[PDB]
């Protein structure tokens, strides 16, 4: 119903109740995996599999 | 002072509830679990082919012809049926035999 | 002053509710969040109004201990189930409920295999039930 | 143990105002139909009256 | 009262014996009823004895009426005396269980044996005819007087919450009626203060209106039995039975003054059989009397004068307020010295609420005034 | 007579387990019973804390079950289809290529309808093997 | 104030101005976590749960946290 | 320790009392307040010239 409690003001004050400590560490688990598909689905090493055309989702649904 | 939702246990809180406060209701579904037992109980296996499978059916295994295998096994030990019977076979034991020696 | 709960609220401001003159109002115009008197309570303004009440320590004026016959009713009857003998069971109960559905969800997530498989490495393909045994003349 | 136990607790304000008005009401009555009697004994002057008679005064 | 192994042996010794007891008493009953019945298809209203019709102005539903479905027979002493009467209903009462005991063996065959078991090991629906001495009838008593406890309360509540939360009464005498109408068994309630509720009642529910749930109560409270329950107008006819009898003997008792000449264990069934006196009271003739003289005068003259009795829905409240017992309240004060929240002393305050008790503390006036302070200066401020 | 209908017949002493459920009750109450946790309908509390605290976990518990159990099934089954139609052929590649294979399919699920369409059309005069490769 | 769709609940004044200009305020009774009180930044002066544990830190944690579980199968593969 | 109020709500509630408002019988009971000297003075007589008459 969002009638109280403990609501930090700025972010540095995240560490004052646990539960808020552990709501930034999900909020910095969230947005940093955004950066990490960046650097590892952009890679210049990473090759498209040489069968992809051998089958596909699409063929097995249709 | 008695009540039933504080001093009945569980099951018979249970049975009062659903038969002198909600006996119609209780009737109701039990004749909707019949009808969906009755009529919306059964699965081709080209029904479970095509929806049965979270990926795809797996058709380089057939794991549904493993289980009619293990079921028909099962079934024809167990009861001691014999397959090589004219009827299963349409035909007599020494034409069998006949066929065996051509083929 | 301790930190233990008070009557229970709903998150309701009492001065605005359908019940309110069942609870009394005090000298600085705020009604109490329950059926005793309260000195100290307040209202706070979130999206929505509700009553707190902040214990503390006041002394009152206590009236000596009354003789057992005057308040004690020995009307209890074998069906009766007292509200702490009730709470004490609901306890137990929900301790015990909380540590299986713990476990439950702990194997759900984390252990119990769907289903068919595709590669066929995790989880049941289905078999038969219910075939007949001992019954030649079924076939 | 979630329903009625939330709509008995909900119950339980109104009912204590309510059975302390009454009780505040029957107290009530016990104080308004209490009246002071004062009662009327026969007068001395007839008794003294009648004892001159008898007198024959 | 829950079962037991002796109240399973004492059954299973008796029930022969009980069975044949039963039969006898079938046998004078049906003559008794034969009696009355004849004197009531003869000497009867044409309304009563022709079952007028009288429906419902919502749902048109056919019910008892109290003032044309019920007629109290003031000659019914020259046919029939008292003991008969009383005789008849105890039969009644006993006659049902076992017709319904009967009928779940008829309807499961040979499946009801354990069910049975069940059944003997609780005297709360055997026949009072099970019992062969003054021990056993005593703990029967103390049984159905158990159930009247457990279920009286709910149909009081009932109509008093349905009452009080869909009407209210109209005139202070009415208010007053009502109140009192529903005080628990410690207090002695004045039929003269509380007859008025019966007329308020009347403008609100009939006997005719009567709900199936409150009648389901109101037969538990009876120790009549309820399953299957079925349609409204079935028990519904058996309370309407139940009470027309109590009221031909009350007006034969009334008018021939037997309760005075009455013996102390007569008069105590007399009163328990119109769930006035519990036997686990252990009332002197001083309060049987009292009890029912203040019955008889709820009553009121028009009883006696027409025989037409209050509204029955109060009437049953009335007398079944005898068994709602004040609120069982165990533990010396003492115990109110304890804690209950010790366990979380341990967590201690975090910064909400240490915020709430500097807060709303007794710091609260100082506090309120700083921010206020503080507030109004930066407004002034930013203007 | 064999079982009571009644919850008043105790099967244990009040004492039984009394501290644990001491400290599992204090673990309830501390948050709940509390004047702004007012819920709606008993599913939505007041308390933000229980919104920060039980978002993110229901959120990872989930998450973890999809990947490790339902899309695991789809990425085995684009392996084994595109690598020989077997288990016993991807088993035949080193854990690196079934690396690549499997981050190739989150590149797929990552395009989903917006995307390049030569990921699974082949477009002609490409030199990859095609759908009857294996065939 | 508001963090996201979470607001700061206000307590609502309860004394008049005239009784309210008649109280003396001695901040020094007041507890040391609550000095200066601003009700736009309460918990200032709060003190930490875990000492030297910033809450950028624990963002980083998670963030750590993310890249580990992207990234270790690109390190320590395992066959199907 | 205040008996009396929860058998009264436990049964409502069982018998499908669901609401939590009275309004009818606090309207009833809402004005009720023990009297002053002088209303009592006012009743007695009022009682003292009935019982005369
Ligand atoms: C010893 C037990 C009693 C023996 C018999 C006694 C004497 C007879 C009794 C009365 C018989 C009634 C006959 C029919 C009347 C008319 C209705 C009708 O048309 O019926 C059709 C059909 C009967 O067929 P039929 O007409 O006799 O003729 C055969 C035809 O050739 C078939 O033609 P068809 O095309 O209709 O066939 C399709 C299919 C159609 O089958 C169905 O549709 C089945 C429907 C089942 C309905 C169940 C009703 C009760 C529901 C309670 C609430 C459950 C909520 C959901 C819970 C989910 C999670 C568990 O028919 C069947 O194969 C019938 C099989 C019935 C098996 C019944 C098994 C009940 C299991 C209950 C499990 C409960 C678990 C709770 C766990 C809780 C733990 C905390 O189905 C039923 O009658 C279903 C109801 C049967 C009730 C039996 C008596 C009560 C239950 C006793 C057993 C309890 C076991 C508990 C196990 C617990 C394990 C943990
Ligand atoms: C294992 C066994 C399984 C058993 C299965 C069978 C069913 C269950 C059996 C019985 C269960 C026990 C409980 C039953 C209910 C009890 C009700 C109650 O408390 O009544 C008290 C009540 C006593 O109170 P009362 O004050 O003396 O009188 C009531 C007041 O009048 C009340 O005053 P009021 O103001 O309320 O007045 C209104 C009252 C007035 O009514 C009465 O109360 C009078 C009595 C009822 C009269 C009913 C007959 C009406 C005329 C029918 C004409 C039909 C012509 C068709 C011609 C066709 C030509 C081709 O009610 C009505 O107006 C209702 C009229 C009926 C309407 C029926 C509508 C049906 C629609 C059908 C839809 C489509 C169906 C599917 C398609 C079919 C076609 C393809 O009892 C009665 O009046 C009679 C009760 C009769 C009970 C049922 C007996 C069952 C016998 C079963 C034999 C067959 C067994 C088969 C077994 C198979 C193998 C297992
Ligand atoms: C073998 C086949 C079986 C078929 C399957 C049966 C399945 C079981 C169903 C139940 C069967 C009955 C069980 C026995 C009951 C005892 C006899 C009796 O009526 O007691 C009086 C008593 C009457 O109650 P009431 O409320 O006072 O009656 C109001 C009347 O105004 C009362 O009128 P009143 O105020 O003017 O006063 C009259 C009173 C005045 O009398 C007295 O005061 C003297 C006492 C007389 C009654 C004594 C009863 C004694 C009961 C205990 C017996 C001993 C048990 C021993 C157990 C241990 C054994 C080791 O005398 C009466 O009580 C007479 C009542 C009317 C006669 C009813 C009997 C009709 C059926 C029998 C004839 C069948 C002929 C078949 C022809 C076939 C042609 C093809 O009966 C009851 O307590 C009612 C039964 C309670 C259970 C109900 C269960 C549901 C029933 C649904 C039936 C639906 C139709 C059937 C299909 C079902 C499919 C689902
Ligand atoms: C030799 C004798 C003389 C001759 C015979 C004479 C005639 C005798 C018969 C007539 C007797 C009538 C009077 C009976 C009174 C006693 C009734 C009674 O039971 O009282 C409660 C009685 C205790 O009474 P009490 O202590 O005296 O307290 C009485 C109070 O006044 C409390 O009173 P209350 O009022 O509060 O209690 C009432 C309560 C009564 O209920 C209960 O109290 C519940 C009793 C069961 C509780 C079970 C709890 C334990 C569960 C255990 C589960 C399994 C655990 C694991 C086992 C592992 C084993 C390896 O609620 C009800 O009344 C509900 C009624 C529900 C009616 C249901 C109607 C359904 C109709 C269907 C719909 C139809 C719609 C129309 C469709 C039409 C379509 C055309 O309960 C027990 O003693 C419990 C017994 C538990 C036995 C063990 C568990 C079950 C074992 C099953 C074995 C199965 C074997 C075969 C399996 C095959 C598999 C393939
Ligand atoms: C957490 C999980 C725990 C486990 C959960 C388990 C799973 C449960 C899931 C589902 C639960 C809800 C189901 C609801 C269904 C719908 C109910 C409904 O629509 O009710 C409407 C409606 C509601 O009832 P009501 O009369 O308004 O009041 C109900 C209150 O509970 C009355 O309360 P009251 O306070 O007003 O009165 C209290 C007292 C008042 O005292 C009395 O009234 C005196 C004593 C009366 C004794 C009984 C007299 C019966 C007279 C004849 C009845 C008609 C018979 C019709 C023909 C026979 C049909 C079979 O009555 C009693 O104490 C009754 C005692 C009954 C004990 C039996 C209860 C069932 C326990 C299980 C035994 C059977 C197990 C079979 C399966 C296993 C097989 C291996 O039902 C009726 O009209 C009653 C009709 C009864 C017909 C007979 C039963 C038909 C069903 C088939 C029976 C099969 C027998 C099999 C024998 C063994 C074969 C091997
Ligand atoms: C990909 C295809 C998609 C198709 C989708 C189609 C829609 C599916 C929707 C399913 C979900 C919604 C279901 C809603 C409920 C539907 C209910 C329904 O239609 O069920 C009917 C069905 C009809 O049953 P039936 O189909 O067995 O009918 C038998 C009729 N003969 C024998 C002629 C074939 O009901 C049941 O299945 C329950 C039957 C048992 C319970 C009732 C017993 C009492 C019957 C009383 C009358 C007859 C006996 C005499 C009287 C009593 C004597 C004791
Ligand atoms: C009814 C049985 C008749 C035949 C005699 C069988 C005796 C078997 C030996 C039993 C020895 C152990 C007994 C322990 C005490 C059991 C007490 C009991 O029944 O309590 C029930 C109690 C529930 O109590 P409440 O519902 O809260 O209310 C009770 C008060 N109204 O149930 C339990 O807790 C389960 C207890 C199970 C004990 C074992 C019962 C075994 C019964 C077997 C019967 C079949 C015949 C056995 C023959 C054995 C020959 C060597
Ligand atoms: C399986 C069925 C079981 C049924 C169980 C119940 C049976 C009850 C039988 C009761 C028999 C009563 O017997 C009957 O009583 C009535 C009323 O006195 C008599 O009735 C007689 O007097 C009345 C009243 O003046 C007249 O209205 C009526 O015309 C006349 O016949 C009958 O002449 C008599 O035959």
């Amino acid at each position: 119903m969002l009638l109280g409690g403990f609501v930090p003001r700025r972010f540095s004050q995240f560490n004052r109740d646990p539960c808020w400590m552990f709501f930034i560490f999900s909020v910095g688990f969230w947005l940093g995996e955004y950066p990490a598909m960046m650097i590892k689905y952009n890679a210049r090493d990473l090759v498209y599999d040489p069968h992809r055309y051998v089958w596909s989702h699409h063929d097995d649904h249709h | 002072v008695y009540t039933r939702w504080k001093c009945d246990r569980l099951p018979v809180f249970q049975l009062k509830l659903f038969t002198q406060e909600y006996p119609m209701h209780a009737a109701v579904g039990i004749f909707t679990i019949i009808f969906l037992w009755k009529h919306m109980s059964h699965c081709s296996e080209e029904t479970e082919r095509k929806y049965g499978w979270w990926a795809g059916y797996p058709y380089w295994r057939d794991p549904i012809a493993r289980r009619n295998e293990t079921k028909y096994k099962q079934m024809i030990i167990n009861n001691d049926v014999d397959i090589t019977h004219p009827k299963w076979t349409g035909c007599s034991v020494e034409q069998l035999e006949e066929l065996s020696r051509v083929v | 002053v301790g930190n233990g709960p008070t009557f229970s609220t709903g998150g309701e401001c009492m001065n605005t509710c359908d019940i309110q003159n069942a609870f009394p109002m005090n000298d600085r115009g705020v009604r109490s969040s329950s059926p005793f008197q309260e000195p100290n309570t307040a209202i706070y303004d979130s999206y929505l109004a509700w009553t707190y009440f902040q214990p503390m320590d006041v002394h009152i004026e206590k009236l000596p201990a009354p003789e057992a016959k005057y308040y004690q009713r020995h009307t209890k009857k074998p069906w009766d189930v007292s509200s702490t003998e009730l709470t004490e069971i609901q306890s137990r109960k929900k301790y015990f409920q909380t540590l299986g559905y713990l476990v439950a969800f702990i194997y759900l997530y984390f252990l119990m295999p769907k289903e068919k498989s595709f590669s066929g490495l995790s989880g049941p393909d289905g078999h038969w039930i219910m075939l007949p045994k001992g019954r030649p003349e079924l076939f | 143990d979630i329903m009625v136990p939330s709509f008995v607790y909900n119950k339980l304000p109104v009912i204590h105002f309510l059975q302390e008005k009454r009780a505040e009401q029957k107290l009530r009555r016990v104080l308004d139909e209490t009246y002071t009697e004062w009662t009327e004994e026969l007068d001395q002057a007839h008794v003294t009256d009648a004892i001159t008679r008898s007198l024959n005064i | 009262m829950q079962g037991s192994w002796s109240v399973l042996k004492k059954n299973c010794s008796n029930f022969f014996p009980g069975l044949l007891a039963f039969a006898q008493q079938t046998q004078e009953a049906y003559g008794i009823w034969l009696r009355i019945y004849n004197r009531q298809q003869k000497y009867g209203p044409t309304d009563f004895v022709e079952q007028s019709e009288t429906f419902s102005p919502d749902y048109h539903k056919r019910f008892h009426s109290q003032d044309k479905n019920m007629w109290v027979d003031k000659e019914l002493c020259t046919e029939v005396s008292q003991k008969e009467v009383a005789r008849l209903m105890t039969y009644k009462l006993d006659m049902w269980r076992m017709a319904h005991c009967a009928g779940a063996l008829l309807a499961t065959g040979g499946y009801a044996i354990p069910f049975g078991l069940f059944w003997l090991a609780n005297d709360t629906w055997v026949p009072s005819s099970f019992n062969l001495t003054g021990e056993e009838l005593r703990a029967w008593r103390e049984a159905q007087d158990l159930y009247r406890y457990r279920s009286a309360p709910s149909y009081l509540t009932d109509t008093k919450w349905h009452f009080d939360f869909h009407a209210y009464p109209w005139n202070e005498t009415q208010e007053r009626a009502w109140d009192d109408l529903f005080e628990k068994n410690d207090v002695r309630r004045d039929p003269k203060v509380v007859r008025p509720a019966a007329e308020m009642y009347d403008g609100f529910i009939k006997f005719e209106l009567i709900r199936r749930k409150s009648l389901r109560h109101l037969c538990r409270s009876m120790n009549i039995p309820t399953f299957p329950m079925l349609a409204r107008l079935c028990n519904g006819t058996r309370v309407r039975d139940y009470w027309n009898l109590a009221w031909c003997e009350d007006y034969m008792v009334i008018t021939q003054r037997l309760h005075e000449s009455m013996t102390d264990e007569e008069l105590y069934d007399y009163a328990w059989r119109r769930y006035l006196a519990p036997y686990d009271k252990n009332l002197n003739r001083e309060q049987l009397m009292e009890r029912v003289e203040d019955y008889f005068e709820f009553l009121g003259p028009d009883f006696v004068a027409h025989g037409k009795a209050p509204n029955l829905v109060i009437l049953t409240n009335y007398v079944l307020g005898y068994y709602n017992d004040p609120a069982y309240l165990e533990g010396d004060i003492s115990e109110l010295d304890k804690n209950d929240y010790d366990h979380l002393a341990s967590w201690g305050k975090d910064a909400f609420l240490r915020r709430l008790e500097f807060e709303n503390g007794p710091l609260r006036d100082q506090v309120e005034a700083h921010t206020q302070r503080l507030l109004a200066e930066r407004a002034a401020i930013a203007k | 007579v064999l079982f009571s209908t009644y919850r008043s017949s105790r099967l244990v002493s009040k004492e039984f387990l009394h501290g644990p459920v001491m400290r599992f009750r204090a673990l309830g109450e501390y948050y709940f019973q509390r004047a702004w946790n007012g819920t709606l309908n008993w599913a939505l509390p007041g308390e933000y804390r229980l919104y920060a605290v039980m978002i993110p976990f229901i959120y990872f518990y989930h998450r973890w079950h999809n990947d490790h159990t339902l899309d695991r099934d789809h990425v085995e089954k684009a392996m084994i289809m595109r690598w020989g139609g077997t288990l016993e052929d991807v088993r035949k590649l080193s854990a690196k290529d079934q690396l690549r294979v499997r981050c190739f399919t989150d590149i797929e699920k990552l395009y989903s309808a917006y995307g390049p369409k030569d990921t699974y059309l082949q477009p002609p005069g490409d030199t990859l093997p095609g759908k009857d490769f294996y065939r | 104030y508001n963090m996201l769709v979470f607001r700061d609940p206000k307590r609502r004044p309860q004394l008049s101005e005239e009784e309210r200009a008649k109280v003396v305020v001695n901040q020094a009774e007041w507890p040391e976590e609550f000095k200066d009180f601003d009700p736009d930044d309460p918990y200032k002066n709060s003190p930490e749960i875990i000492k030297g544990m910033s809450s950028w830190n624990l963002f980083l944690w998670g963030v750590e946290c993310a890249f580990i579980y992207q990234f270790y199968e690109l390190v320590f593969p395992k066959s199907i | 320790w205040c008996p009396e109020v929860r058998d009264r709500a436990e049964l409502e509630v069982d018998i499908t009392g669901w609401q939590w408002w009275s309004p009818l019988e606090e309207r009833r009971l809402l004005p009720v307040r023990l009297r002053s000297v002088n209303e009592v003075r006012e009743i007695m007589s009022k009682t003292q010239a009935k019982k005369s008459a």
